[PDB]
RNA sequence: CGGGGAAUCAGGGUUCGAUUCCGGAGAGGGAGCCUGAGAAACGGCUACCACAUCCAAGGAAGGCAGCAGGCGCGCAAAUUACCCACUCCCGACCCGGGGAGGUAGUGACGAAAAAUAACAAUACAGGACUCUUUCGAGGCCCUGUAAUUGGAAUGAGUCCACUUUAAAUCCUUUAACGAGGAUCCAUUGGAGGGCAAGUCUGGUGCCAAUUCCAGCUCCAAUAGCGUAUAUUAAAGUUGCUGCAGUUAAAAAGCUCGUAGUUGGAUCUCUCUCGGCCGAAGCGUUUACUUUGAAAAAAUU
């Protein structure tokens, strides 16, 4: 008997057909489109689409007063509205069976810097977040796959210690300005 | 950020009875004898084949 | 009856490896030769030599040292000899006539260059039984050790892949490796067993 | 006809016992007399000695002469012959040699080229037969 | 590589596309271990 | 070993559960006990059986399916490390002990996050838009590709310190150094019959076809990718859902010939005693359906 948990998931299924030029057009789209890193990030999206979409048609099979309809549909409803997939105004479990892989490829932080303009493209976004340049209302986060919320939306900032922000200049710059 | 836990005792007394010795010890309030438990087990286990006051000779 | 049949046929293969095992080092065969290469320059192996040696009859010759020890405690007999790679027909012969080939490394790298000549010969020859030997692991200091044990493990993983590493630094660590050397299965070399040598 | 009785479900699930006995995977994995007549004795690689090399002849219509080794299992004493990728792999195993082999591939059938061979041999020496071809390592004698 | 030829020409006589017929038609890429 | 459970999942099913939770069983195989509230106890004893240790030959001592570790077996599995700081347990006990347990080591079992570059100018190549019927012009833009330049940003590492902790390590935090072939160089497999991907080259032999070998080019997944074996899904090739049985595997020689399976239509609440109620007989019995109690966690 140890103090551990084993309790796990995987977060993605590989596809059952390998190979269709379909699929692999799409794929590569979304990868091109958001500056992915492999198929297995859109799997991983693909999946929790899956799963959210499952959920609802369930949901969609009770009765319409069903207390387990209302309370867990409210609260699906409420968690993709709050990360910003859903607007306010379709909170209704019929549109979730309406959304695709795109707004939640969208919701991620890659996508939100470069759309706010803090980057000059997707992948020049993936590469400041990952080194360190970018925080969420105080916090640093080095996550590209980071799911903003609505509410902090308005709060990507540039990291007070980063060269472009708070200003420290970096390794080369320092370097330079010694040679001179 | 750091976030870590604080204790404020009301006298020294009470902080040498009520806190862990490690932390007494970190202080330098408290040092611990410095021996391992494989010189302690195998000390014990040979004080026990000997009976009486030589019980007090193993070394 | 089917776990009398297992019963039956695990004593007869227990019984005949326990007259395989009973031959070599003991009371009716042959001392158990051991031939200790060090595979870098950086290796002291007189100090190894007297960390090997129970009762020792030091035989020597001109230059080399080679030593019986028994050892009823374990009940064992051995015959330490050792070669320096570089000498072809030394390490060559000592090598084709040795029941273990105890092969001694430095805590930096795996081996040098004459280190690799002489493991290429071994193994074009035929190699017995081996094992590996890191001498001084703990001259270093400890925050790094654990990780230069790693960093060895790579070092050996492209020549000998799977096994492990023992350490010789006390008498301790002789023991224990002399121990891992009495009880260990032995390479059997089909040139040397179809005649006598 | 099958019967659809309320009350039938004793002659259904009799009658499914032993019609699933009469498939041939079933038996197979069911009757305990597959893997104790199956040279690997159940299991996915075994270990051998080179007892020699044989030389096996393909198919009729593309002639060819392929090259096996025959080699004696350790656990159970069985003898069977393995394949080798080319003629130069054949030049690393060597008679009295330890060999690891493994199935040829498809479950436990047959080659649709070199008839009657079954396995292939991974490992000699306890080192891998790919190592040695791309010279990422060397063999020990 | 008898078999290859014989199989496009099947193909070929079920009316469709195949690749055109050349020298390396049956070969052994690589040895398969 | 059984169960909770795992995998697949349209629905039914199928396969797995030795394995940390629960219950049981055993401590080399049998057997008999002592003590104790509790044991047929084996880190208790007594014998027999099988092995096996020391010996001065009289004797004495044995039980790793505990933690490490070894041999053997094999396709197949880790350190003879540190500590009672945490969780708890035991004792006469606030103080002692605990290979329970915890912490490091080994660890591509498996699961999660995620580097191997980004931008700007310049040069060509495409695509828009303005002016021209067009050719054409765009210090008009956009998008690609570079044997082209340019400094900006950073981790991998090396290593003060703090923090971590029983003492450490790791992570996190921070000095200093740390990137142009940023050589600080991503692998593994497959493709010239079919799912992704070839009108290619060079050696080597038989009578231009043709054995063997090395390559190039392309494709897929990617810090992972092959292989083998078992099994599941595809599979409606086990068929309850849901297969078939003339000619393809298959209906018995034929009928009387018990059990088992299936069986036509029909039938629209009260009596006593105590304060309109409570007790009592239930009304033929069920099956069926709905409700309620009750039913370990962890897992889902």
């Amino acid at each position: 008997p140890v103090a551990r948990s084993w309790v796990c998931r995987k977060t993605y299924v590989t596809p059952r057909r390998p190979f269709e030029k379909s699929r692999l057009d799409q794929e590569l789209k979304l990868i091109g489109e958001y500056g992915l890193r492999n198929k297995r990030e859109v799997w991983r999206v693909k999946f929790t689409l899956a799963k959210i979409r499952k959920a609802a048609r369930e949901l969609l099979t009770l009765d319409e007063k069903d207390p387990r309809r209302l309370f867990e549909g409210n609260a699906l409803l409420r968690r993709l509205v709050r990360i910003g997939v859903l607007d306010e105004g379709k909170m209704k479990l019929d549109y979730i069976l309406g959304l695709k892989i795109e707004d939640f490829l969208e919701r991620r932080l890659q996508t939100q810097v470069f759309k706010l303009g803090l980057a000059k493209s997707i992948h020049h976004a993936r590469v400041l977040i990952r080194q360190r340049h970018i925080r969420v209302r105080k916090q640093v986060v080095n996550i590209p796959s980071f799911i903003v919320r609505l509410d902090s939306q308005k709060h990507i900032d540039f990291s007070l210690r980063s060269p472009y922000g708070g200003g420290r200049p970096g390794r080369v710059k320092r370097k330079n300005a010694k040679k001179g | 950020k750091t976030t870590g836990f604080g204790m404020i005792y009301d006298s020294l007394d009470y902080a040498k009875k009520n806190e862990p010795k490690h932390r007494l010890a970190r202080h330098g309030l408290y040092e611990k004898k410095k021996t391992s438990r494989k010189q302690r087990k195998e000390r014990k286990n040979r004080m026990k084949k000997v009976r009486g006051t030589a019980k007090a000779n193993v070394g | 009856d089917q776990r009398h049949r297992a019963s039956q046929l695990r004593k007869q293969k227990k019984e005949a490896v326990l007259a395989e095992k009973r031959q070599l080092g003991g009371k009716d065969g042959p001392p158990h030769q051991v031939l200790v290469v060090p595979l870098h320059s950086r290796i002291s192996l007189p100090e190894a030599m007297q960390l090997l040696q129970g009762t020792v009859h030091l035989n020597e010759l001109g230059n080399t040292q080679n030593f019986m020890l028994l050892c009823p405690r374990l009940k064992h007999r051995w015959f330490f000899t050792s070669a320096r790679p570089g000498d072809l027909h030394v390490v060559l012969d000592m090598a084709k006539v040795a029941d273990t080939i105890l092969f001694l490394l430095d805590p930096l790298e795996g081996w040098d260059s004459t280190g690799d000549y002489c493991l290429s010969c071994l193994f074009a020859q035929g190699l017995p039984t081996y094992t590996l030997a890191v001498q001084g692991i703990s001259g270093l200091p400890l925050k790094k050790q654990i990780d230069t044990r790693k960093k060895l493990s790579k070092a050996v993983e492209k020549r000998f892949p799977h096994d492990k590493l023992l350490l010789l630094d006390t008498q301790q660590e002789a023991g224990m490796l002399l121990r891992q050397l009495a009880n260990q299965k032995q390479q059997h070399l089909a040139f040397r067993d179809r005649r006598a040598y | 006809g099958k019967c659809r009785g309320l009350r039938t479900a004793r002659k259904l699930r009799s009658h499914r016992r032993d019609q699933k006995w009469h498939d041939k995977q079933y038996k197979k994995a069911h009757l305990g007399t597959a893997l104790k007549a199956n040279p690997f004795g159940g299991a996915s690689h075994a270990k051998g000695i080179v007892l020699e090399k044989v030389g096996v002849e393909a198919k009729q219509p593309n002639s060819a002469i392929r090259k096996c080794v025959r080699v004696q299992l350790i656990k159970n004493g069985k003898k069977i012959t393995a394949f080798v990728p080319n003629d130069g792999c054949l030049n690393f195993i060597e008679e009295n040699d330890e060999v690891l082999v493994a199935g040829f591939g498809r479950k436990g059938h047959a080659v649709g080229d070199i008839p009657g061979v079954r396995f292939k041999v991974v490992k000699v020496a306890n080192v891998s037969l790919l190592a040695l071809y791309k010279g990422k390592k060397e063999r020990p004698r | 590589r008898a078999w290859v030829l014989e199989k496009k020409e099947r193909h070929r006589r079920q009316g469709r596309e195949v690749r055109p017929d050349t020298q390396y038609t049956g070969r052994k890429r690589k040895p398969r271990f």
